[PDB]
RNA sequence: CCGACUUUGUGAAAUGAAUUUUACUUAUUCCGUGGGUCGGAAGCGGGGCAUGCCCCUCCUUUUGGCUCCAAGGCCCGGUCUUACCGGGCCGAUCC
RNA sequence: ACAGUCGACUC
RNA sequence: ACGGCCUGCCAACCCUGGAAACGGUUCAGCCGGAGGUAGGGUCCAGUGGCCGGAAGAGCACACGUCGCGCGGUGUCCGGUGCGCCCCCGGCGGCCCAUGAAAAUCCGGAGGACCGAGUACCGUUCACGCCCGGUCGUACUCAUAACCGCAUCAGGUCUCCAA
RNA sequence: UCCUAAGGGAAGGGGUAACCCCGGCAGAUAGCGCGAUCACGCGCAUCCCCGAAAGGGAAUCGGGUUAAGAUUUCCCGAGCC
């Protein structure tokens, strides 16, 4: 040897083989885009983002995060968000302001969805 | 009665050691090949304050026997030692202040300092502020040494027992009177929870032996025998004797 | 070539950096390897009693190997081998309906087995191992095979011997016959290992082994007794 | 605190018909390392006033520097076969 | 060592 | 804010040079043949000057238009201090007390191993492209949103401060 | 969020009738890491996690704006990691 501490040698291991799988059916995506996009709010507070601010207010769900929204707004509504800001209102669902690229026009949306 | 201070300092809950500044052991090399059979050379680095400890410590930085790197070592200064000094370790090293030797190697008369007392437990004697261990004589049919400590006992310790040659810094210390409960304080914050000590005759009997009354007083002899039970074994143990110490008494 | 040229390091106690040579010595072994390690040699040091000194006194290498030629022409059957011996008599009881075998001759071996053997004196060789764990299992075949007369060795090596019948260990093997072609080579054989063990059990049952000390220790025996003498 | 039994083995003498003393290392117990040099025998110098055959030594004292991943030497083995790769050892005393 | 300008404060 | 340039405090550092008839300097110290006074340089702080950011912003006035119009003018110049707040620099003092650790970052020692020049190996440079997730975020912070059975003279840690 | 301090929980081990109790006791230590895969070589120290919205800390400023949000979260401009 050269060294007077014996350290623990390395041996291999393999991957998982299962012969039978643990989960079979596959799972459905359950944050799916109609849960994750509920519904647009449509207080007069919103209405004025609306035509000031080239934004639209979704309520989302809970569990959402900023990639899928913007995913989810691309998805349905077959637009783009150039960004999305989030914060939970203090009655306990989600509410996002997703702003549109100044391409798509947020009164041309809220029309063809109908919230103003 | 209940727990009685003496009883309650060995539970650790207040009476730990103060010890956030310190700055690690203060204690020789690990003993080995080249310092058994040889001299290695180590510099002096700095004279670093100790908190809680009245000796300076000499931050030490050997060359690793073996490995590439340094080994920054950590000595309790001997009165003499300044930085850039060449401390050397081993039996080979010259009778220098400041270098460690084997007891094999200390002339019979010559003081030393943290005199080891298994070989190579770095460290135990003589080592307080300006404390020294004189080598009274050797004996090398057993290889062993004698030494006077400081407290004026006489121990055989092996031959091969390192020693820093000298005396530990900081003597003369506890000559100086601290004329302040002020600086008692911070003598004892960075020692230890043990000061405010309040006389036990000032106490109720339910926390102290000598308690109560209406007058202070003891009540009993204020020697107590070695077997009796904690919590009973306060005052003056085992003495014995007691008053004024005069004449040989006092050696 | 003018360039190349020879630097010495000088490794000594403050030279340079010593090289990566072997410190075999010294090297701190996981606890298993350090538990068998003193094991055998907490086993030198005590005083082991004769019936367990009994062994360290195993055949010389020269007879084992001429004993082992014979146990390998002797072998236990096959696993490849008994599927077809009791394949093929399936005819031979189907049509002809008439069995043709002969005794078929080789070693045997178990410990409860060679025990019964030995114990009916049906065995004409005995073949103990050293080194069975725990030894209390093979103390007392030494003896036996003594007091009931019957030739026995202990060789070296449980698995050497297990190889012969293909198990991972046999601890014990005894012949009980052998084949008219080979008696002579046999009795040649017989006679050198009763002459090993067969011959001095009367007088290796008093002599106590162990107590052999360690380097340094005896290394201390001669010089303390040589300044006494 | 103390005695006995127990873990608790090995062998030696002295007193008595068991007692205090001792020596061993392997149980045990304490200590130390990143289990880093142990034990023995060599060899390099130096003391020689029986050339003994024994002792004292291990190529760092030096000025707050640097020191690692070996140069080197021989022997294998492949390679262009008319130009280049893999290793055995020594350096680093052997058991 | 004189001349020009300035200076908020203290005694 | 941020980017560039300039300055360069009090310290520290470099070069020439050689000091007694001792000098230099502080409110105080202190410094000097281990190289002062002197001449000349480097670096460091900056919440310092100028420019970009930037007048288009903000304020202030002045008008005149019905309907987050529009138009115009200014957004200057010095001097002060035992002055108060925040910070920084560098001295001096006190200690039987010497007054935290680590992440992260930077720097250095050594130099194994590497490549072209009709072209290939790098480049901690400039400019360029993309992305930046989860949770908190309102309000009181008290002689009424906190605790004391209250919309209780009680208690409860701070920052700004004419 | 990340880091550690006082200090806390813990794998192996030791205790405990069991709940629970001990963390330096040193155990092939919990994590292996680094160049490398077109693979392998080298190192393995003192070796897990938690612990501060007052300690350490990647980066932002000005002007607008709502009935209630933002000083720097929205808006215009200019940046930075
Ligand atoms: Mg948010
Ligand atoms: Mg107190
Ligand atoms: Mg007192
Ligand atoms: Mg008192
Ligand atoms: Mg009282
Ligand atoms: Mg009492
Ligand atoms: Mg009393
Ligand atoms: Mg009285
Ligand atoms: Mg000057
Ligand atoms: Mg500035
Ligand atoms: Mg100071
Ligand atoms: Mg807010
Ligand atoms: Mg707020
Ligand atoms: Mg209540
Ligand atoms: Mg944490
Ligand atoms: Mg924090
Ligand atoms: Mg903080």
């Amino acid at each position: 040897r050269t060294s007077v501490t014996f350290h623990r040698p390395k041996t291999l291991s393999k991957a998982r083989d299962p012969k039978y799988p643990r989960i079979s059916t596959p799972g459905r995506n359950k944050l799916d885009q109609y849960q994750i996009l509920k519904y647009p709010l449509t207080t007069e507070s919103a209405m004025k983002k609306i035509e000031d601010n080239n934004t639209l207010v979704f309520i989302v769900d809970l569990k959402a995060d900023k990639k899928k929204i913007k995913a989810a707004v691309k998805k349905m509504y077959d637009i783009q968000a150039k960004k999305v800001n989030t914060l939970i209102r203090p009655d306990g669902k989600k509410k996002a302001y997703v702003k549109l690229t100044p391409d798509y026009d947020a009164l041309d949306v809220a029309n063809k969805i109908g919230i103003i | 009665g209940r727990v009685i201070r003496a009883q309650r300092k060995g539970a650790g809950s207040v009476f730990k050691s103060h010890t956030h500044h310190r700055k690690g052991p203060a204690r020789f090399r690990s003993l080995d090949f080249g310092e058994r059979n040889g001299y290695l050379k180590g510099v002096v680095t700095d004279v670093i304050h100790d908190p809680g400890r009245g000796a300076p410590l000499a931050k030490v930085t050997f060359r690793h026997p073996f490995r590439y790197k340094h080994q920054k070592e950590l000595f309790v200064a001997a009165e003499g030692m300044y930085t850039g000094q060449f401390v050397y370790c081993g039996r080979r090293a010259t009778l220098s202040v400041g270098n460690v030797l084997p007891l094999r190697s200390v002339p019979e008369g010559g003081v030393i300092c943290n005199v080891e007392h298994h070989v190579g437990d770095r460290g135990v004697f003589a080592r307080a502020s300006g404390d020294y261990a004189i080598v009274i004589s050797h004996n090398p049919d057993n290889g062993t040494s004698r030494i006077k400590l400081p407290s004026g006992a006489k121990k055989i310790v092996p031959s091969s027992c390192r020693a820093m040659i000298g005396q530990v810094a900081g003597g003369g210390r506890t000559e100086k009177p601290m004329l302040k409960a002020g600086n008692a304080y911070h003598k004892y914050r960075v020692k230890r929870n043990s000061w405010p000590k309040v006389r036990g005759v000032a106490m109720n009997p339910v926390e102290h032996p000598h308690g109560g009354g209406n007058h202070q007083h003891i009540g009993h002899a204020s020697t107590v025998r070695r077997d009796a039970p904690p919590g009973q074994k306060v005052g003056l143990i085992a003495a014995r004797r007691t008053g004024r110490l005069r004449g040989q008494a006092a050696a | 070539n003018p360039l190349f040229e020879k630097r010495p390091k000088q490794f000594g106690i403050g030279g340079a950096l010593p090289p990566k040579k072997d410190l075999h010595r010294f090297v701190k072994w996981p606890k298993v390897v350090r538990i068998q390690r003193q094991r055998r040699i907490l086993k030198q040091r005590l005083k082991v009693p004769p019936a367990l000194h009994q062994f360290t006194r195993t055949l010389d290498k020269n007879l084992a190997t001429n004993l082992f030629k014979m146990l390998l022409k002797y072998r236990p059957e096959d696993k490849a081998a008994k599927k077809e011996r009791l394949l093929k008599r399936a005819q031979a009881e189907a049509e002809g309906k008439t069995v043709e075998a002969k005794k078929p001759i080789v070693v045997k071996y178990g410990l409860n087995h060679v025990t019964y053997l030995i114990e009916q004196s049906k065995a004409q060789l005995v073949v103990i191992a050293h080194d069975v764990d725990p030894i209390e299992l093979v103390v007392w075949l030494p003896a036996l095979c003594r007091k009931m007369e019957v030739p026995y060795c202990i060789v070296k090596g449980k698995s050497r011997l297990g190889s012969i019948v293909h198990k991972k260990t046999a601890s014990v093997l005894c012949l009980t016959t052998v084949k008219n072609e080979d008696k002579l080579e046999f009795s040649k054989i017989l006679e050198a290992i009763k002459a090993n063990f067969n011959d001095k059990f009367d007088e290796v049952r008093k002599k106590w082994g162990g107590g052999v000390m360690g380097s340094k220790s005896q290394a201390k025996t001669k010089a303390r007794e040589r300044l006494i003498a």
